């Protein structure tokens, strides 16, 4: 998974594939 | 003929002559993203701040949109800066191929030349969101956004302090000065709350410069929805900049 | 299988990086001759100075010696310095297929990657080459070469005198300042005339360094066949480095 | 034939196909 974000980041990301 | 994604040579050239300062600065902790909507998504990742810039669909053409995400680092093994490569003046097209699950199959074109190169996928990249609502929504004209950078420009914190009526926002310095936007007719307040953040001076600034890019309006929100978050973006027709920042303690 | 040209990288990345200054500071005037010896020629022109530099048959290995002889410009539309490229550290392939008469087909890899280029072929590209004897010919010792760079370094021409016997050589500058070396365990006269020849400054120096990085002898001739030429040349185990350059009036 | 050499260097040059 490449470029890991810190965890204060992550639940405001999705994956790449449920993207637009 | 495998899922294509192409670059709409017109517009993508104008949008990364505006972004060369940004392109040119990039290093390894950037991702490419492609994706059938269409759209370009790169995503830069920092400790305590993650870049955003999604190009709109006005700078792609998408043949069959059956064609699979990709995700690549932008430092590409010989090639150094990938976006960079995509600026050269020269460019006539570019194209990425869906032909594995694995890899991204990159044409590109110049004069009497082509090129193809074929980069390995990152699985399961996060890339950050902007939230539905939040706690704080302003919208600041450009000049607004330029009287910011004119102040802090040429370590350290800067505080974000909002309030409630009459709404208004305030950058504070570690200096003790501060400089204050009330409601009027060069920033709109959305959402407002008496809150107080600090994020890094730097990363402020930085995402400051980014947005100023568009020449065009910035919008600022203060998320709580999870950990606090600072987001700072702004679009044109072309693409769109996105910044989150986390607070410093 | 197209006729295929390898470089054998152990080899061929020893060689680059002795020669990184040169590489690096390539600009348009400069080609790249594929041939099927194997060799690999880079030869830099500019209007009173031409430079060479063959890589030998041990950095390079051919399958078919059909493979036409293949010429392009060093400066690649997208890629920019095409050798610059080849220096790169990750390098694990490189390969050149002879699939048209009108283009070379390069393939280069890097641990997750790989990638292609089709780049336009120069037909009649002149090479210039050393002459099978000369009016004169002497031997420097790579001590005798630094001593040189040393003594012209930190415009203007520098008048070369070479004295019949005993023989001797001579480095005048303008402001009338001489280095000379006689004949001793230092210099070897194979061939000598009495005559004085001039050439630029800066090109006689760029000559000398360019020469310097194989800290192996030099051999500097005069030819006179047809118009007056200054010869210096350098080799090792995996290239030799040739100027030649005119007579400044 | 992209970089063409000054007159003086002609004589002294050969095609790179006749070249090894």
């Amino acid at each position: 998974r490449r470029l890991h974000l810190e965890p204060a980041f992550l639940p405001y990301s999705v994956k790449a594939h449920e993207c637009c | 003929e495998p899922p294509t994604l192409a670059l709409r040579l017109k517009p993508y050239k104008t949008a990364i002559q505006q972004l060369r300062s940004v392109i040119r600065a990039l290093k390894e902790n950037t991702t490419v993203t492609f994706l059938p909507t269409p759209s370009l998504i790169l995503q830069t990742v920092r400790s305590h701040c993650v870049s955003k810039i999604t190009f709109n669909s006005s700078c792609l053409y998408i043949t069959d949109k059956s064609f699979q995400p990709k995700t690549i680092n932008n430092s590409t093994p010989l090639l150094g800066n990938f976006m960079y490569l995509t600026s050269s003046k020269d460019l006539t097209k570019f194209y990425v191929q869906d032909i594995s699950d694995l890899s991204a199959k990159i044409s590109m074109c110049a004069p009497d030349f082509n090129m193809e190169f074929s980069s390995a996928c990152v699985h399961g990249q996060d890339i950050v969101r902007e939230s539905e609502n939040s706690a704080v929504h302003v919208d600041l004209d450009f000049g607004v956004v330029a009287d910011l950078l004119k102040w802090i420009g040429p370590t350290g914190t800067v505080q974000i302090l909002v309030h409630a009526g009459p709404p208004a926002i305030k950058f504070i310095l570690t200096n003790g000065s501060e400089l204050e936007f009330t409601s009027n007719n060069r920033v709109s307040f959305h959402g407002v709350k008496n809150m107080r953040i600090n994020v890094q001076l730097k990363n402020f600034y930085q995402t400051l410069l980014n947005c100023a890019v568009t020449k065009l309006p910035c919008t600022l929100r203060i998320v709580t929805e999870h950990d606090t978050l600072l987001y700072v973006a702004s679009r044109n027709g072309l693409f769109a900049v996105e910044n989150f920042l986390t607070e410093e303690p």
